[PDB]
């Protein structure tokens, strides 16, 4: 636990409706009362863990706001203060209107139950989450980060339909490091990680970026599960065994090539976030280059 | 699909 400048008044803060459970927590709607410049009330996300809870997990929980006191970039969902006082320890962050990628995506396919009454995303659009999504998982690196987990599911749209990377349970410092040989005894996502790290325990940049072309896979096949039809211990064998993720019918060509750049069995053929934005950038939204990185100074 | 494992 422990109090911070971050610290928040519970009483500030009204928690309206059950939005989810994620990789280990809660997550609720909610709104904060006077949180922000200007605005009294300024709904928000709150994302809660058990005071009755394994203790791995409340660390893994910790974690998870510490290293979201840093990242100031436009894809990624902001920080906006913690409840350490008392119980339980409530930690608020900026509501996305639009949910996880992988639901929105979903509620998209001219069948659904839920469509929004417009059309699977075209190319354009595509290219554009693909972009805020590298985006910002190449902020991450930048401040030296290995996310380990990167997927439709924890990626959330704005309003904006903006895509901004979200839930970073996995997430991991890296000067030093700059690994795991793994560890032993947790909750992995195989249809997503690398092959290395499936056997080699590991979690690079390069890793990130395999489990990044399965959230393009995921934006193409409209949120089909990867690896349908296996058993996780069967497509474990596979991706280890030196295969790869198929390719949606009617899917575009510039798409599929990036695909295939990000599985090379080879993690030190994996292009870098940076390198995949730039062979982006020139087709892009005229707004992308104020709030990107790829423009931002910070990018050295 | 976040399968224990090593
Ligand atoms: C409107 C809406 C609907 C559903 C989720 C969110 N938003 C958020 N959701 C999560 N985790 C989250 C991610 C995926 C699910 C979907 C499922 O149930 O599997 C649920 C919660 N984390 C942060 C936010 C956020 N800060 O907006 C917002």
């Amino acid at each position: 636990f422990v109090p911070d400048e971050w610290e928040v008044s519970r009483e500030k803060i009204t928690l309206l409706r059950e939005l989810g459970q994620g990789s280990f927590g809660m997550v609720y709607e909610g709104n904060a009362r006077d949180i922000i410049k200007g605005e009294a009330e300024t709904r928000v996300a709150v994302k809660t863990v058990n005071e009755s809870a394994s203790l791995r997990e409340r660390i893994e929980f910790l974690n998870e706001a510490s290293v979201m006191k840093g990242f100031t970039c436009h894809h990624v969902v902001r920080l906006l203060g913690v409840v350490s006082k008392g119980q339980p320890t409530l930690v608020v962050m900026e509501l996305m209107a639009h949910g996880d990628l992988k639901s929105y995506l979903r509620s998209l396919r001219p069948e659904a139950e839920n469509n929004p009454g417009r059309p699977p995303p075209t190319l354009q659009e595509m290219i554009q989450m693909a972009a805020e999504i590298a985006d910002g998982m190449a902020y991450l690196n930048a401040k030296k980060f290995v996310h380990r987990d990167l997927a439709a599911r924890n990626c959330m749209v704005a309003h904006d339909f903006t895509v901004k990377i979200g839930d970073f349970g996995m997430t991991r410092d890296i000067y030093e490091t700059d690994y795991y040989r793994k560890g032993g005894k947790g909750l992995l996502p195989v249809r997503w990680m690398a092959p290395e790290s499936l056997k080699d325990g590991v979690f690079t940049t390069s890793s990130d970026m395999w489990s990044f072309g399965v959230v393009l896979w995921e934006i193409t096949s409209l949120a089909e599960q990867p690896y349908q039809g296996l058993s996780n211990e069967q497509v474990l064998k596979f991706v280890m065994d030196g295969g790869y993720l198929d390719q949606p019918d009617n899917c575009p060509e510039r798409v599929t090539d990036l695909m295939r750049m990000c599985w090379q069995f080879n993690p030190k053929m994996r292009p870098t976030f940076l390198e995949i934005v730039n062979l982006l950038k020139d087709d892009l939204h005229p707004s992308f280059p104020e709030v990107s990185f790829f423009h931002s100074e910070e990018n050295k | 699909d976040y399968m224990n494992m090593s």
